[PDB]
């Protein structure tokens, strides 16, 4: 029997800063125990200061991104070159996913950018179209490895202030872009060690009011 | 939904400094029966692209006809059909990738794994893979079926990453490909000695080699091997 | 006379009057000028208002990053045809990862318009279009007539009093074709060309509409204080 | 399918087919609607050219759309059945999807929409019918009376008449009906409705039909003798 | 849903229907009315797959109400039951059949007779003095076979109905949360508020 | 999940948890399981998250169109029915949705349960999701019509807490809402970790747990 | 006879031109755009005194930020309004935002030329679409059955249109207040109307960023009429 | 195109009349007269065959009176072929009703259905209307004995006595004169034949130029019987009433 779905592995991570946002993902593409590519870009600049990554089944991931990029283009045509806000893009993507409720895009989608007040924004989706705005989200193969670490090191969960012994929590101080990138690199380095589908390379897209910047880092190739 | 009947095995390929190389054997298998021994699975499109196909042969012949019709259609009302508005490897690949993904989305796939190798207008090397699921990826080396398991490891020792491409000559790349085809003949039960090889270079153009054979094979050591453990005679 | 009731009827001299009447709608429309060099292609359009309280009807429409047109005649028909071009440009990109050739875009518009001239019930398009673009074979300018006839030109003009601008371009042919790597000078030649079609009224800030596309220049439209530079 | 555009504009900006449909309404028997303080009355003319008629089984001029709404008309009789059927289906469809009966305004808006649709659809002619739609909204004691016409426009009326010689009875209603103080009782409302028809009808025998609609789905049709008593009292006061 | 009973006495029809609605392992409601008035003198109770029951009942209700308005006339219980049967017989060979069983209790004003019709989801119609759907009949029919007379009063019908419910409450493993009882007679439809 | 909603003297309370799971993995610690359809209408979410969001946001479109056509707010009864009819179109196609439509209209406060099967039930008190049994236990024993707004908000909050504790697939935080005739009122996000320890001490409950 | 989509020798669609004549017979509707809001006003024109004038609904809400006035064959407007309301709310569903006034107007105008031998004829009604969005601010559009729409600072449609438009030519300036615009609509309506203007046979409305689209009460309009009379008598 | 040849069958005249319906009625006025008379104990249907021949096989012939079901019959005036199309539709409708409700279709419901079909041809489709006028004679347990008529406009009305076809003006005057409410079937039979005998365009009214039928409760106990008269039976009733 023909199985229309497949698993291309990979892992993605989105973090929302105070006035910035990052969307990172490894560049390894796989089937079963083989490597297809050590560098196959997975996070894309979709225009209007929005970045996007559809992780899971690559064919459905490429199709969704392609359709959203198209949706942005037609949004400009139909509404006098108006900028598509991150919340509007998020709602649009929900309807793209649910159009295939009975033959789903097999991907976990994340977008990142800035909201209309200039603050950092991350939105995360499920294959069938449920979405919500988040501060921190890891998706894909090693998502379960990374998320707990981010709960601890980004939101300071289970961390209290010395001397008080559990009475006073660690205060939720904001993180800089340099601090976030450190947590991203360590997350993927740790995921690479313990997950066979994670490795080869790490590509990070950083979004600010100035635009979209890229950063690349090598990962272990074994 | 179907099952593949008459099939073609591995297609292997790699980038080198001035272009790309692609190769595939000339066998059409019918299950375990080595039925057809004169099957060409590398199909040139113009003088800048070669499409290598594995999997179901009936679907390959269908794809072969789509490409032949694509060239015809591109020439219609096109004075620059043999120049600026000629078919590019990227155009040919994206067309196939669109077809493959649509067919899988109708639950009626073309049961193939395809590698499109070529050189673009600006001299850039093109090498991308697509299969029955519509899955696409690119790499300095690409291989289908058994080639993915046995050829890629050998070809990646020559071009391990992007920066190794300018350091790799056509002689070295061809040597690596030819060695890989020998290894596949040793170890793939659904392969043949006879194969075809194509080189697309940005300077010397398209060189298509037919009726190649695997040579310099090691078998002599077999005479000494006796029994399956304790037997001496 | 007796042969102008519908598009499906030839006259005794072999004329199609409904198509000719559709052509007449273009002549009533406001003037628009098109011209190109080897590096860039420019559209210049005189926008028309209903009265002093009203806005000035937009004349130029973007089809892709590398292609767009200007209209003269029934504006809704231009919206239909430009929408078709947007889809065709987009089909070429999504399927073939290929920017649509300007010449092929003209062939597609010709064929779409033709079907409306041979079938009963429908009507011809009542609009003329000037398509500019930059593709793999350089800069291009096309003139579309709703009869179906599409023509590739160095320069042209359509609309009311368009003969004046067309004569100017016919004299200036050897000059403006050589304006390579200079967008501002090519626009100047277009603004000077469209000025030959003006009577009574002159080019004001909310009257003039300009568009340009080129080698390292996406299709962009200039309106308002952005064209005050060229007045 | 037959797609021919029958309703089209003319050089002077008129749709003749819609206007000729109004002429069919002008030919139809007179219908009148009067709303009192706590009721609405629908009066209807029956032309006495047709005797030997079986009044038990002959289609009545006033039709119930639901238990709380009624519809009378003037114009082509066969055309009115199609509107009534559609209206009745929509009334049940509304109860089924929204769990409330239709308001009188909603039902009117639907019927008017059907009429409008037949003025710009291919292969069809407009309805040669104008309707008076009356009733009370669920859990409301304010009377409702609307009018529709072939073009598809509709509006609310304190009192209105349609059909042949409607110009005359409208003239009567305009001078007799006071907005500041409408017919306070059922008697006064029926009396005014009968009086208005007596300007046009001819004989006050079997030519006048009256239907009273009160709040909370209380709809009754008056008999010949009951109406005849109104006819008697009106003329006896007139002899002075 | 589960238990729906019906009994036709001298001058009326009595329908008893359970109040329970279950979803998963939780009883969401214990006061649900599994019935719809089709016309002033015709009542239909129903039981079957979740969602389908109410949708079918309301669809039937809408059709009968439409008929009543069109003709200014109430259809006989026999005519209504035949209409309902045809809709179910039409349904059983559809792509997705409506899994609904019904009892139709009506008083025929022409013949001055109560009438009870039992129709299952296949479109199997039978006129009966007393009836039930599902497992309800397994417990109750022996009592009804014994005690039922055709000249019973409405009060005697209710007493025999109480005995049936008591037997159900004793021998069923299922808690159906009591029943809502409704009477259909010459004066129309009314609910017995204390049972 | 665990959701609940109940009518009382001063309107209707709506309380939900915020956990989302993908198997045994907790995919989300804080997910909004309430939808604000209009100032006088709320909708709870249990089952497939996508199905809940899509169809209830589509209901809000249809409830909004009702206001424009009729110049009047839709009833809770009519809104719930529109939703149940949507579910009936995709009958047997595999949708998983369990919601309570809560609001105030002309008839007073309204509460309707609606699920993927098309079931539509009016009632005073409902609870949906994997932890509804735990919530019902607290609700049934402590509910009255004569509840004060303060005590009612606590009941719905405490009932979710009970479920979040025992049910593995319920937790995160508690989102409270109060519906009045002037509209709904949000009463905040309450972390269960912190709320548990607080309730334990103040109430004296959860004696078996050590803290 | 002749085709419905036929061109005249002058290059105009006969049917579109004839529908414009029907609009000239319609009751007057006026719109004035200011920086404090857009005002919409209409002539009700009851055919009889027994007709309850408050049921005449020629001003209509499309969304909270978009209003609409009509003139001509007003029955034809119902399907246009229905489409506009659907388009406005559907865009809010897809994009979680208010829709641009221009985009809404364009959606309505796309219906216009969908006629042939689709509907059998063009619409016989013109619309004044007024609204506000964050990008282009307060806007007023005039949507015709030709499929064309012009933006206007001020516009009058209907039977007294050319006389009213000439008056709007002189009176409108870029610094008009909302109160000044209200009185200006009432002034021009009173000028072109057959019957004497009052709160029962004329209706006002406006759209502001804060309060959105609002139809004015008869009590509120009555005061503005009384305020108009006194200021005209002041000189 | 094709528009050139379209007669436009479904349009209003400037006066607000439907051209084709009016012209269809003009056609029907030349058809053989058909009369229906309703009595307290039954209904009579009488109709005149148009200028027959001696070589026409009368006993197997049927051009006027048709049976829709056991309780309902119709008299035809106009194009016979058009009438048979509608008759077969009405026969099917009666059976559909019987299958659905397990009760015989009420007369009016059948009449309304046929009249609605006629109406449709005047409002949409671009086809010519049916050039037929019916007299429906029937019985049901709600209203008892009923007479209706329908015409190409799709409008229908109930009657105590009525005529369609030729000379209806003269025929209706004669019926209005002699008809009384307490009348019986045997008297109604006589009235129907006497009216035809005076209105006929033929020289004399004979058995071979007539079709006749009665619907009587004159069936054994509470039930209704349809009697389509045979040629010899029409000859006998003509002698009995004193016409021949
Ligand atoms: C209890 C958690 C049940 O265990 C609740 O019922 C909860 C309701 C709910 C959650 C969020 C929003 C609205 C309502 N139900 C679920 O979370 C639901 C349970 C479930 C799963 C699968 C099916 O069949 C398809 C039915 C019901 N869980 C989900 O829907 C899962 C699939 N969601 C995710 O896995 C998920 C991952 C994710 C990543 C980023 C953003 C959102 C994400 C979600 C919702
Ligand atoms: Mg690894």
């Amino acid at each position: 029997q023909f199985n229309p779905y497949g698993d291309n592995g990979g892992t993605i991570l989105g973090i929302a800063g105070e006035d910035f946002a990052v969307l990172a993902g490894d560049t390894r593409n796989i089937t079963d125990y083989s490597i297809n590519s050590r560098y196959e870009p997975k996070v894309f600049d979709c225009g209007d200061n929005i970045v996007m990554s559809a992780n899971g089944f690559a064919a459905d991931g490429d199709a969704l991104v392609k359709r959203f990029k198209n949706s942005v283009k037609w949004y400009h045509f139909d509404h006098n070159d108006k900028k598509l806000s991150i919340n509007s893009a998020a709602r649009n993507i929900q309807h793209l996913l649910y159009s295939r409720r009975f033959f789903p895009y097999y991907v976990y989608n994340i977008i990142a950018g800035l909201d209309e007040d200039g603050k950092g924004a991350v939105y995360s989706f499920d294959p069938v179209g449920s979405y919500q705005r988040e501060q921190c989200r890891a998706g894909g193969a090693a998502a379960s490895l990374i998320m707990p670490f981010l709960d601890n090191q980004v939101n300071f969960k289970n961390q209290y202030e010395p001397g008080t012994n559990g009475k006073v929590k660690k205060p939720l101080k904001y993180l800089s872009v340099e601090e976030v990138i450190k947590l991203v690199r360590d997350s993927f380095t740790s995921a690479t060690e313990r997950h066979i589908q994670v490795g080869d390379g790490l590509e990070i897209l950083i979004v600010t009011k100035d635009g979209v910047r890229k950063e690349f880092y090598e990962l272990k190739r074994d | 939904t179907q099952q593949p009947i008459v099939t073609g095995t591995s297609v292997i390929s790699m980038k080198y400094d001035n272009g790309v190389i692609i190769a595939a054997d000339n066998l059409g298998s019918y299950g375990s029966l080595l039925r057809f021994n004169g099957v060409e699975r590398l199909i040139p499109v113009g003088d800048n692209t070669v499409v290598g196909i594995s999997g179901d042969i009936s679907d390959m012949q269908h794809i072969e006809r789509l490409l032949k019709d694509l060239v015809t259609e591109n020439a219609y009302d096109n004075p620059l059909a043999d120049a600026e508005e000629a078919l590019e490897p990227s155009y040919i690949f994206e067309y196939l990738a669109t077809v493959m993904y649509q067919r899988r989305s109708k639950m009626n796939p073309l049961w193939n794994a395809i590698i499109v190798a070529g050189v673009q207008s600006n001299g850039d090397q093109f090498l991308r893979y697509v299969n029955l699921l519509g899955v696409t990826y690119s790499s300095p080396t690409l291989a289908t079926g058994f080639g993915a398991h046995m050829a890629n490891p050998l070809l990646r020792k020559v071009v391990d990453r992007e920066s190794d491409i300018p350091k790799t000559t056509v002689q070295v790349a061809e040597e690596a490909i030819v060695n890989a085809m020998r290894v596949l003949y040793y170890r793939d039960a659904r392969s043949s000695r006879n194969f075809s090889l194509a080189i697309i270079d940005k300077n010397t153009g398209l060189t298509f080699k037919k009726n190649l054979q695997v040579e310099n094979m090691k078998w002599d050591f077999a005479k000494d091997i006796k029994g399956y453990g304790t037997q001496k005679i | 006379n007796n042969y102008d009731g519908d598009t499906v009827t030839f006259s005794p001299t072999g004329r199609l009057f409904q198509v000719e009447y559709a052509l007449e709608a273009i002549k009533q429309g406001s003037v628009t000028v098109g011209l190109r060099s080897n590096t860039h292609a420019v559209l210049v359009a005189l926008k028309r208002n209903a009265d002093e309280l009203s806005s000035y009807q937009k004349k130029i429409i973007k089809c892709d990053e590398h292609m767009g047109l200007s209209l003269a005649g029934l504006a809704p028909d231009a919206r239909v045809l430009s929408n078709y071009l947007r889809q065709q440009c987009n089909y070429s990109s999504l399927v073939f990862n290929r920017k649509l050739a300007v010449e092929r875009a003209g062939h597609l518009l010709c064929d779409k318009a033709q079907k409306n001239t041979q079938s009963y019930g429908g009507r011809p398009y009542g609009v003329g279009l000037l398509i500019i673009g930059y593709d793999k074979s350089g800069a291009h300018l096309l003139e579309f007539q709703p009869s179906g006839n599409v023509t590739e030109l160095y320069g042209t003009a359509i609309g009311a009093r368009s003969q004046g601008a067309k004569t100017y371009l016919e004299r200036t042919l050897d000059t403006f074709i050589k304006i390579d790597g200079n967008p501002d000078e090519l626009i100047k030649a277009g603004v000077e060309a469209i000025s030959q079609s003006l009577r009574d009224e002159s080019l004001t800030v909310d009257n003039l509409s300009i568009a340009i596309v080129g080698k390292d220049t996406p299709f962009t439209i200039y309106d308002g204080e952005a064209v005050a530079k060229y007045i | 399918g037959y797609d021919r555009a029958l309703s089209i504009f003319s050089p002077d900006g008129h749709i003749f087919q819609v206007e000729y449909a109004l002429e069919a309404v002008k030919r139809g028997t007179c219908a009148v609607g009067v709303k009192g303080k706590n009721c609405v009355v629908l009066g209807c003319e029956r032309r006495s050219t047709l005797k030997l008629q079986d009044t038990r089984i002959t289609p009545s001029k006033v039709s119930k759309i639901d238990s709380h709404v009624v519809l009378s008309f003037s114009g082509l009789n066969a055309d009115s059945r199609i509107l009534i059927e559609k209206a009745r289906v929509e009334a049940q469809s509304h109860r089924l999807t929204l769990e409330d009966p239709v308001t009188v305004e909603y039902l009117t808006r639907y019927v008017a929409g059907v009429q409008q649709r037949y003025t710009q659809s291919g292969g069809v002619r407009p309805f040669g019918v104008s309707t008076l739609i009356a009733g009370f909204d669920p859990r409301d004691d304010e009377p409702k009376l609307y009018q529709t016409e072939p073009s598809g426009i509709y509006s609310s009326w304190s009192a209105q008449t349609i059909g042949r010689n409607s110009k005359t009875v409208r003239e009567f209603l305009e001078k007799n009906y006071d907005r500041k103080e409408p017919p306070a009782t059922v008697e006064e409302c029926v009396k005014l409705t009968v009086r208005s028809l007596l300007e046009v009808v001819q004989t006050g025998a079997k030519n006048i039909e009256i239907t009273v609609v009160k709040p909370d789905s209380d709809i009754v049709a008056l008999s010949s003798e009951e109406i005849n008593q109104y006819v008697t009292q009106i003329e006896q006061e007139k002899q002075e | 849903m589960d238990i729906i009973l019906g009994i036709r006495v001298q001058d009326s029809v009595i329908l008893a229907s359970s109040k329970a609605v279950t979803r998963g392992i939780s009883v969401l409601k214990d006061s649900d009315d599994k019935t719809r008035q089709l016309s002033p003198h015709t009542l239909m109770s129903f039981a079957g797959e979740a969602g389908d029951t109410v949708q079918f009942a309301e669809y039937i209700q809408a059709n009968i109400q439409l008929y009543s308005i069109r003709e200014d006339y109430e259809l006989s219980p026999q005519a209504v039951s035949s209409f309902v049967r045809q809709e179910l017989a039409k349904s059983i060979r559809s792509r997705r059949p409506y899994q609904v069983n019904v009892l139709i209790g009506g008083y025929d004003k022409k013949k001055n007779k109560p009438e009870l019709y039992q129709i299952d989801y296949l479109g199997t119609k039978v006129e009966l003095p007393y009836g039930a759907h599902g497992y309800s009949g397994f417990y109750t029919f022996s009592l009804l076979d014994h005690h039922y007379r055709p000249d019973m009063t409405t009060e005697e019908g209710l007493d025999l109905l109480k005995l049936c419910v008591q037997e159900l409450e004793k021998r069923m493993p299922m808690d159906f949360k009591g029943v809502i009882v409704k009477i259909v007679d010459k004066d129309g439809i009314r609910q017995v508020d204390d049972f | 999940t665990t959701t609940l909603a109940f009518k009382f003297q001063h309107g209707v309370i709506v309380a939900v948890d915020s956990r989302a799971t993908a198997g045994s993995y907790i995919s989300s610690l804080r997910m909004n399981k309430v939808i604000e359809i209009n100032p006088y209408l709320l909708g709870t979410m249990s089952g497939c998250a996508a199905d809940c969001q899509y169809w209830e946001r589509l209901l809000a479109k249809e409830c909004r169109l009702y206001y424009l056509r009729n110049g009047e707010r839709i009833s809770v009864s009519a809104a719930s029915k529109l939703l149940s009819n949507m579910m009936l179109q995709y009958r047997g196609m595999g949708l998983s949705m369990g919601s309570m439509i809560c609001g105030w209209d002309k008839k007073g406060p309204g509460l309707y349960y609606v699920d993927d099967n098309g079931t539509r039930l009016s009632g005073q008190m409902f609870s949906t999701g994997s932890g509804n049994t735990y919530a019902y236990g607290v609700l049934d024993s402590n509910y009255k019509w004569d509840l004060s707004v303060e005590d009612a908000l606590y009941l719905g909050k405490r009932s979710i807490l009970a479920a979040a504790h025992r049910d593995a697939y319920s937790g995160g935080s508690v989102n409270l809402y109060h519906v009045t005739e002037d509209g709904w009122i949000y009463h905040g996000n309450h972390d269960v970790g912190e709320l548990f320890w607080k309730v334990k001490e103040e109430e004296g409950s959860f004696n078996n747990v050590i803290g | 006879d002749r085709g419905v989509s036929t061109f005249s020798p002058e290059g105009r669609l006969f049917q579109v031109e004839y529908s414009l004549e029907a609009i000239k017979l319609g009751s007057t509707a006026i719109g004035i755009a200011t920086k404090e809001g857009v005002v919409l006003g209409v002539e009700k024109r009851a055919t009889s005194p027994l007709l309850e004038s408050d049921s005449i609904e020629k001003i209509v809400e499309i969304d909270r930020h978009i209003g609409c006035a009509m003139s001509g064959l007003t029955a034809d407007a119902r399907s246009m309004i229905e489409h506009a309301r659907t388009a406005a709310v559907t865009h809010n569903l897809y994009y979680d935002e208010d829709i641009n006034v221009e985009s809404l107007t364009q959606s309505v105008c796309d219906l216009a030329l969908r006629f042939g031998e689709l509907m059998s004829r063009p619409f016989g009604v013109a619309l004044l679409i007024a609204g506000h969005d964050a990008d282009d601010g307060y806007q007023l559009f005039h949507a015709e059955p030709s499929g064309t729409f012009y933006r206007y600072n001020a516009k009058a449609i209907g039977s007294g249109s050319e006389g009213a438009q000439a008056e709007l030519l002189n009176e409108w300036h870029s610094s008009l207040t909302l109160k000044e615009a209200e009185l200006l609509v009432l002034k021009i309506l009173k000028q072109v109307m057959e019957e004497k203007l009052d709160e029962n046979n004329a209706q006002l409305s406006c759209i502001t960023k804060q309060d959105g689209f609002k139809i004015y009460d008869n009590e509120k309009t009555a005061e503005l009429i009384k305020e108009l009379k006194e200021k005209e008598a002041a000189e | 195109g094709s528009r050139r040849y379209d007669s436009r069958t479904t349009i209003f005249s400037p006066e607000g009349r439907l051209y084709q319906v009016e012209y269809a009625l003009e056609s029907i006025s030349h058809a053989g007269t058909a009369i229906g008379i309703m009595a307290s104990d039954g209904i009579v249907l009488a109709a005149e065959r148009k200028v027959t021949s001696t070589l026409l096989e009368q006993d197997t012939s049927t051009e006027k009176l048709y049976k829709l079901n056991d309780k309902i019959a119709v008299a035809v005036a106009g194009l016979t072929a058009d009438a048979e199309i509608l008759i077969n539709t009405a026969r099917i409708h009666a059976q559909n009703y019987l299958k659905t409700y397990n009760e015989d279709i009420p007369v009016e419901i059948l009449v309304r259905r046929l009249s609605d079909i006629k109406q449709g041809y005047t409002q949409h489709g671009g086809l010519r209307p049916f050039g037929v006028s019916f007299i429906y004679a029937g019985y049901d347990d709600r209203y008892g004995y009923q007479l209706y008529t329908s015409n190409p406009s799709g409008n229908y009305t109930g009657w105590k006595a009525i005529s369609v076809g030729a000379n209806t003006s003269a025929a209706q005057t004669l019926l209005q004169m002699d008809y009384k409410d307490d009348m019986k079937v045997d008297d109604a039979i006589e009235l129907a034949l006497k009216t035809l005998s005076k209105t006929t365009d033929s020289s004399a009214l004979t058995y071979d130029r007539l079709e006749f039928a009665t619907i009587r409760k004159g069936a054994n106990d509470g039930e209704v019987y349809q009697k389509i008269f045979k040629p010899q039976e029409i000859k006998d009733i003509l002698v009995k009433t004193g016409i021949t």
